[PDB]
């Protein structure tokens, strides 16, 4: 029954759309590409 | 209640990550070669960690040796004989004053480098799989009894305990802000934990077999997981879904170590096919092949400012690539 | 003096032979984590019995990839848990990281097996020795030998033994078996076969 | 998220969350008052089939990769066969230790069978 | 040197 | 009549074919074995260091010694001068001695690996030390023949020979030849025979056939070594009991026969490695494609 309480605690979170997260990931990747020696 | 979670995850899925990175310029072929080769260990290398000064590193072998290497000159600054021959992890402190190790003895041994042993944390039940320093006084460890723990080094007592996994915990990764961490375990799931609170935040279930390694993206909002299903996966903490899946039709072996670069463009994945791959994190396409080990690549690490990538395998050799 | 003092330790790592001890609760493997060091003919063998972890063994058994031999102890008198011992033997034999390590098989508790004979497997009726105790002993031995000769015979071999609780010559057998285990390794390393 | 759901004389095990054609599938009972005991196994392509000697010649195990399900056809039962049955998957594809374990994450909740 | 009919074999 | 040992052309053709076959077989087999071990990066092992030392010594032996000695034995005329006379009496003789000592070291490896397998192997630095000692004593034993070497001009003849210090009883050359005959024939034959006899007795008493093939290989190695190196030392100890045999062409026929017999032992070890190990067979197939 503790797993149900954990699922209820983790369910009520703010889920932003995946396109905005992909855009933020790509923006951080592009903003630091010049100082990556690899 | 998980049906509502999956329904919300489907409703928050607008477009794929590869669609957002579709009309972008690829990196291309990555050509890397071995600069320094370290040969001072007898048995297989099980783990390593880089220093924050980007010069000295540490390495652990199954013969009972923990050797601190100078990567610039291929010289051994320190060599420590261990009381237990089986060590599965090692961590090097950000201040450089301490080192830690642990393994099948179920003890987290912390040594001072002013080399003398300083502390022996003994509260775990299963085999200690990973450990990472927060400060010189606190440390986050994970063991094979499906638990993690935050410890105070001074009193030698557990401060908090993280018990949410149903499988043996294989790896952990610390956030750069030192307020959260992630753990990957043997139930095909990864979990995010709060250091200050002591409770799990979110649970990610996208894999199909035992997850062996985990590493944050450099911005702290994403991570990557490698497992035994021959696929890597990139997850985001905000989108609540797997952003990317790095797979191939010819890889049928497990994944032992993953790590990120300075910009997060390249994902560096160690495999059981005697070689490592360099994937593109955005394009989800393989861009480099590093093949210089005659046995299974056990551990992999990235220099803190991105000047080198050091791998260690079961052929008792450490190789630095640039 | 890091580089010199390591090298002598390499000689110590060239001096000892590591062994992995496996068995169930009913098998007397403590009589045959804990470390036991014993010296036969001025050769040091160092056996490890692991009991401090959980019953899931698929992740730490890879720590014993470079071990010389696996001593597997089976209580032969327990007919109820004999299939579990056979499944454990099959798992150790067919592992990917244990496909090059030979297994010395010790069929312990011979006197209780003889008492159970003189007082599960339907194929026992159509069996003949290659006098009931001898038939039971060799049926139990051939049950493991069928798994041993089913696959992976070229890379590693099995060495069965019959052992009682008052037996003292097990270190002799471990010495002789490890001597043949590397002898076959040295015959292929030195371009002879 | 992997999922195995049992139903059930013929027991069925429906699989989800993972590809089915690359794993070896096992049937494991648990008797009332006794521990978990391995019963049967079938390989990835359905070639190598093994049974315990107590049920040899009496049980059949089959798989359907088109429907991604695992069947156990059981007949001529005995009163000792009353147990809780689970379908188990070992984690490494193209290969298998801990399917008969106390806390295993890659097996279902099982079904009760009373004879 | 002793004779012009000598063989002078070498290894 | 102005000079004997001038063979007719058909004898030169027959000896040229019989020597060309063995020098081509020897040098091709030895350089393929060296390339197999040193190029594949998995055969580069502490075990095979004595093997590549033996292969290099045998190849240098075959090429330099057999070609120069056949050229000097066709017409008994020297075409190379004083410096190459000294070099030929210094270096290929040391290659002979280093090859025999390297084969003794390989037999020692086999004895230690088979009779005492639980004991650890020699270190890489110890292996390099034994290689250095073998080559140093090989050059030290071959030095007095290359130091006293000189050339002389006879009527229509040029000769290379060792000019020993003059003695009323020729003590120095007698002691040198008996000592080199003992140290090069008798000691390594006894050592290799004892080690191979003990190893064959152990291995002789599925997988039984491979051990018996190894025992047959060692019997073949010992027998061919003794047969191929008996008349060489018989000839080089001959002039100190009957020095009048060098006045006829029978002795150049005897010299050509014994030099073919002595230098034909170079071909034997690549064929042995090809017959025993399948990895060497795969390397021979890979090098020929």
């Amino acid at each position: 029954r503790k797993l149900v309480e954990q699922l209820k605690m983790e369910a009520n979170i703010d889920r932003i759309k995946v396109s905005k997260a992909a855009a933020d990931l790509m923006a951080y990747c592009e903003a630091h590409a010049k100082e990556d020696p690899l | 209640l998980k049906n509502q979670i999956r329904d919300a995850r489907k409703a928050c899925a607008d477009a794929t990550l590869s669609q957002i990175t579709n009309n972008i310029d690829p990196v291309g072929r990555i050509q890397m070669r071995t600069r320094r080769t370290l040969r001072g260990h007898l048995a297989k290398i099980y783990a390593m960690h880089w220093g924050t000064d980007s010069r000295l590193l540490v390495s652990a072998s199954q013969d009972g040796k923990l050797i601190i290497w100078d990567s610039y000159t291929t010289n051994k600054v320190h060599a420590i004989p261990l009381r237990s021959s089986w060590v599965m992890t090692c961590a090097y402190a950000p201040s450089g004053n301490y080192v830690a190790c642990g393994g099948l003895d179920n003890i987290c041994s912390i040594y001072n480098l002013k080399v003398r042993v300083s502390r022996e944390l003994a509260g775990h039940t299963g085999y200690l799989s990973c450990c990472r320093f927060l400060d010189d006084n606190q440390i986050v460890t994970s063991s094979g009894d499906t638990t993690c723990a935050l410890w105070d080094i001074e009193t030698g007592q557990q401060t908090t305990t993280f018990t949410g996994h149903t499988g043996d915990v294989m790896s952990l990764s610390l956030a750069p802000d030192t307020r959260l961490f992630v753990s990957g375990a043997c139930d095909a799931s990864a979990k995010l934990w709060d250091v200050r609170e002591g409770m799990c935040r979110q649970t990610f279930t996208g894999h199909e077999s035992d997850i062996n390694a985990i590493c944050f993206f450099p911005n702290g909002n994403a991570f990557a997981t490698g497992s035994d299903d021959a696929t890597c996966r990139l997850f985001d903490l905000r989108a609540d879904q797997e952003l990317m899946t790095y797979s191939h039709d010819n890889i049928i072996c497990g994944i032992t170590s993953v790590s990120f670069s300075k910009s997060g463009r390249l994902l560096l994945a160690g495999y059981d096919d005697f070689n490592c791959n360099v994937w593109d994190a955005l394009k989800a396409d393989r861009a480099g092949v590093l093949a210089g080990h005659d046995n299974r690549v056990s551990c992999l690490g990235v220099t803190d400012d991105g000047m080198a990538v050091a791998t260690g395998s079961w052929d008792s050799f450490l190789k630095i690539w640039n | 003096g890091i580089e010199k003092q390591l090298q002598k330790d390499k000689q110590v790592y060239r001096a000892t032979h590591r062994l992995l001890l496996l068995g169930a609760d009913n098998s007397g493997k403590s009589t045959i984590i804990f470390e036991t060091k014993f010296q036969v003919d001025k050769v040091n063998f160092h056996m490890f019995d692991v009991g401090g972890q959980r019953d899931e063994r698929r992740k730490w058994i890879q720590c014993f990839n470079d071990v010389t031999a696996i001593i597997f102890v089976v209580d032969s008198s327990d007919y109820n848990r004999l299939q579990e011992a056979l499944n454990d033997f099959k798992s150790i034999w067919n592992n990917r990281w244990l496909r090059t390590i030979s297994v010395i098989l010790f069929l312990n508790k011979q006197d209780l097996l003889a008492e159970k004979v003189l007082a599960y497997f339907p194929e026992f009726a159509r069996y003949t020795t290659p006098p009931r105790v001898t038939r039971a002993k060799y049926f139990i031995r051939d049950e493991f030998l069928r798994i041993s000769t089913a696959s992976g015979d070229g890379r590693h071999y099995c060495y069965p033994h019959f052992t009682c609780a008052v037996d003292t010559e097990n270190a002799r057998r471990i010495f002789n078996d490890c001597k043949d285990i590397i002898l076959q390794m040295n015959l292929r390393e030195y371009n002879l076969v | 998220q992997v999922q195995l759901q049992e139903s059930g004389l013929r027991l069925s095990c429906a699989a989800s969350g993972f590809t089915f054609s690359n794993y070896k599938m096992n049937w494991v009972r648990q008797a009332p008052g006794k521990g978990l005991e391995w019963v049967s196994d079938i390989s990835q392509s359905g070639a190598s089939i093994s049974y315990t000697g107590s049920v040899k010649g009496r049980f059949t195990i089959s798989r359907d990769n088109a429907k991604n399900t695992l069947y156990l056809q059981m007949n001529s039962l005995k009163p000792e066969d009353t147990a809780v049955y689970y379908c188990a998957r070992c984690p490494a594809p193209f290969t298998c230790f801990d399917v008969t374990s106390t806390t295993y994450a890659y097996r279902g909740q099982g079904t009760q069978v009373t004879v | 040197r002793p004779k012009p009919q000598q063989f002078f074999g070498l290894m | 009549e102005p000079n004997q040992f001038v063979q007719p052309a058909w004898q030169i053709v027959l000896w040229a074919a019989a020597y060309t076959v063995i020098v081509v077989t020897s040098v091709v087999g030895n350089v393929v074995v060296m390339w197999i071990i040193l190029a594949h990066k998995r055969m580069r092992t502490v075990t095979n260091y004595f093997l590549v030392n033996l292969a290099f010594a045998e190849a240098s032996m075959a090429a330099f010694n057999t070609v120069v000695n056949f050229t000097y034995a066709v017409h008994n005329e020297w075409y190379y001068g004083l410096f190459y006379c000294k070099f030929h009496n210094f270096f290929p003789i040391a290659a002979v001695f280093a090859s025999i000592y390297s084969m003794t070291a390989v037999a020692f490896d086999r004895y230690m690996a088979i009779i005492h397998p639980l004991q650890p192997r020699l270190s890489a630095t110890a292996t390099k030390v034994v290689i250095c000692v073998i080559w140093v004593l090989a050059l030290l034993l071959a030095f007095p023949q290359g130091y006293y070497s000189t050339t002389e001009t006879m009527p229509s003849r040029v000769v290379c020979m060792i000019e020993w210090p003059e003695h009323p009883n020729k003590i120095y050359e007698k002691v040198y030849h008996i000592c080199v005959t003992v140290l090069i024939y008798f000691l390594p034959l006894l050592v290799i025979g004892y080690a191979y006899t003990v190893v064959g007795i152990t291995l002789w008493a599925e997988q039984v056939s491979a051990k018996r093939k190894v025992v047959k290989m060692m019997i073949v190695v010992v027998c061919t070594f003794a047969i191929c190196w008996l008349p060489f030392h018989i000839f080089f100890l001959l002039p100190y009991i009957n020095p009048d045999l060098y006045l006829k062409k029978f002795i150049q026929q005897v010299y050509l026969a014994i030099m073919w017999l002595a230098m034909s032992s170079t071909m034997y070890n690549p064929i042995i490695y090809c017959c025993l190990n399948d990895r060497f067979r795969l390397g021979f197939k890979h090098a020929f494609r």
